[PDB]
Order: structure tokens, then C-alpha cells, then sequence
């Protein structure tokens, strides 16, 4: 959980 | 969200939209696993309604998202309306969801987790961009 | 509303330093945050606010409410999740 | 209702209360006939959630009130959350009300009706009498 | 909020007068009402606006929302039951 | 529908 798949961008 | 920027295409992948039978986004809930969602008491989500998962462009008719159906709403008994206080209901899903690339979990905290002031945190959604 | 969807990064206050905006409205089952340009609005309730801890992202509250004109100065008003945790861990066993 | 007075015992027949397993009343609602309610949408109503009827002080033990359950919620569709437009949900209960002497219908309007501005009506309930 | 039931009579207005104060807010299937020295508040909502036609009191409006501090100078805002009766007329043939 | 067994006082 809460480690995604696609990397978010910020 | 007033003033945010697009996310990358599946980079929240626990984020779902809560529509009516009319397709209308309205709220946003979160996947705490794949038979359950997490979102506001006071969104008022009956079981009419429908959690969407997997989308990001909610315009777009070639994306691969998942239209799961509502079992039962569980609203925290400590809700007050007249407050808004403990505003959390529960999402029981009639069908599960199929976790994926762009389908995820989030993590819960101990109710001993500690998130102190001026710490960065971040919030998505689809929410008006401009008032 | 828009098609696609937004983040915005924006900082935890204080219960207190809130107390200071929205008076006694903010109760202890909700966090403050926002109040540095972003802010969550209509559309956005039920929605995540997470924080990373320890490399995971956790649902640190849930967009709930705040300005009606959703001001950038304002700070928004968050589920509190760390004081409902404890029902959620509770309505999954049970169910 | 601030700046209202107490109305007469059973002299508002139609008016039921929302109210939480918790016992919490949150809401009011409208008798359309024995087996509907019509209150707001934004209400949230669950079928956790239990209808009360022929009640006036919410506060006393010896009133013959009638606690009903919840069948099944009816959103309006047209109903937008981001506005508060078409705010009407129906009510189906479970368990038909048993009109009385305090237990009775309200008379809807046609679409066709006509209510005029400066014309008296009048609004009942239970919310806040102070803010 | 109060044990017993209240009641307040309070005058309908027009929408426009109305707009006058929600401005844009107000809809076409919203109807306004009071700002005459009552208020409809926290805890009202969903319920019942009536008005007397023809020996009967008829569902003229469903509390809806309004001012945040219940003021008895803004009109509050209810359901307008004309534009809705055709859907409720509805509901219960289906059911 | 909508005349009361007790008259509301007003």
C-alpha cells in the first residue's frame, strides 16, 4: 500500500 | 482543487470518483484495499451511485477504468451532521476491485501516527479548478 | 470541473493555528491544511490528503470542507483519520 | 429554526425526523403518504438510518412514537452536489407508517401550481434555534 | 439543538430578489424564503415548507440551505417542489 | 393530505 506503480510527479 | 496541476496518468492509484447513474462526478473516495472505499460521510453516497477506478481523464472513452457497483454504505455513527464532525463513511463494494498498475491501496496510520504542522502532505482529485 | 485529475502539495497546520480561521468549528476528529495558494474545492469531498511515511503514501485526512469561494488563504478542513482509523480497523473485521 | 416558537403537538402530522442508530436527529423529512418520506438529498440518508413519526419533544420517554425503517434511498438523478440543485431524495420505507390523529400526509403541488412571492408559508423542525 | 418542534412563518420572495442576495447560486429549481426576523438552521434541513392552498397545507419547499450563521436577514434556500413533483410523481409509479 | 386532526396555532 500507498507505494504506486507510476512514480507521481511533483 | 484551485491551483494544482495534472497528475501523471495513474501515479495516485487508490484515488476513485464516486458518480451517479448519470455518470456525474460529485466526490472522490480511496481504495484501503480491493473490497472497500474510503470517502465523506457527507458526501451522501447511496448505493445507486457507482466508485470509478483506474480513470484520470474523465473525458476520455478509451481508458481502461473499472465500474464498481455499492454494496453497503457505512457511515461512522459519530457523524455530525450538524458539524460535519468524524465525517467518514464506508464503501463496502459488491465487486471487487482488480488491483493493477493503476489500481492501489493506500495506507492507513496507526491511530498513534503522528503528522505534525507545516509537514508537506498532498491532496488530488477532480474538485472545480476555479471558483 | 475538470477531466483529469490535479494535486496540489500543501502544509499541515496545527489544530490551534486553524482555530485561529475557522474558530470552533474545527473539532479534534479534523486536520487543517492548505492556506499557501492551492485549495481542495467543490468536487473534491471524500477525496485523499496522504503524507509519506516511511516510502509509503498514508491517508493522512479526507477532504471534507472549508471556504465557500475555496480562497488560497483559507485553509481547507480534512477528515482526521488517525481518530477514526480505529472505526475504520473496526467496521472491516465486522464485515 | 431561529426566531420560531414551539408548534402545537401533533399539528404538523407530516413532519418525521432522521435520525442515526446513535439516536442523533440530523435531519427532517415529510410524510407524502404511508409508505414514502421526501426530505433532502444532501441529508445522506442511509437505510441505517431510521425515519420517527408522530414525535414533538425528542426529549421525552412517554410519547407513542413511531420508529420506521429504511427500505431503499431515491437520489433525484438531476440532483448536483457541486450546487445543491434538485436537492430531493426519496424515501421508501420498509415498514408502512400507520397514519393517526399525529401521523399524516402533506399535499404536494402540481408542477403547474403557482406560489407567489410575499405570500406567509411556514417551516418546522428541529434544527438549531441559536447558531 | 431543541426537543420539541418549532415553526416560523416567513414570506416567499421572488427568485430575483433572491439573486439578490445568493446571486448565482440560486437555481431554477431552487425557491427562497424568510429574512424577516426567523431562519431556518442546522438540523432543519430536509424538511417541510408548507403553504396553505385550498384548505390544505401543500409541500411547497424543502429546506435546503443558506446563510452559515442562520442569519434572519438572508432569505434561507429551499427545494422548489413544483420542479420536482414530476420526478417524485414518478418515483412511485416505478415503485 | 395536508389538513391536520390538530390545528397548528400560529
Amino acid at each position: 500500500c500507498g507505494v504506486p506503480a507510476i512514480q507521481p510527479v511533483l | 482543487i484551485v491551483n494544482g496541476e495534472e497528475a501523471v496518468p495513474g501515479s495516485w492509484p487508490w484515488q476513485v470518483s464516486l458518480q451517479d447513474k448519470t455518470g456525474f462526478h460529485f466526490c472522490g473516495g480511496s481504495l484501503i484495499n480491493e473490497n472497500w472505499v474510503v470517502t465523506a460521510a457527507h458526501c451522501g453516497v447511496t448505493t445507486s451511485d457507482v466508485v470509478v477506478a483506474g480513470e484520470f481523464d474523465q473525458g476520455s472513452s478509451s481508458e481502461k477504468i473499472q465500474k464498481l457497483k455499492i454494496a453497503k454504505v457505512f457511515k461512522n455513527s459519530k457523524y455530525n451532521s450538524l458539524t460535519i464532525n468524524n465525517d467518514i463513511t464506508l464503501l463496502k463494494l459488491s465487486t471487487a476491485a482488480s488491483f493493477s498498475q493503476t489500481v492501489s491501496a493506500v495506507c492507513l496510520p496507526s491511530a498513534s501516527d503522528d503528522f505534525a504542522a507545516g509537514t508537506t502532505c498532498v491532496t488530488t482529485g477532480w474538485g472545480l479548478t476555479r471558483y | 470541473t475538470p477531466d483529469r485529475l490535479q494535486q496540489a502539495s500543501l502544509p499541515l497546520l496545527s489544530n490551534t493555528n486553524c482555530k485561529k480561521y475557522w474558530g470552533t468549528k474545527i473539532k479534534d476528529a479534523m486536520i487543517c491544511a492548505g492556506a499557501s495558494g492551492v485549495s481542495s474545492c467543490m468536487g473534491d469531498s471524500g477525496g485523499p490528503l496522504v503524507c509519506k511515511k516511511n516510502g509509503a503514501w498514508t491517508l493522512v485526512g479526507i477532504v471534507s470542507w472549508g471556504s465557500s469561494t475555496c480562497s488560497t488563504s483559507t485553509p481547507g478542513v480534512y477528515a482526521r483519520v488517525t481518530a477514526l482509523v480505529n472505526w475504520v480497523q473496526q467496521t472491516l473485521a465486522a464485515n
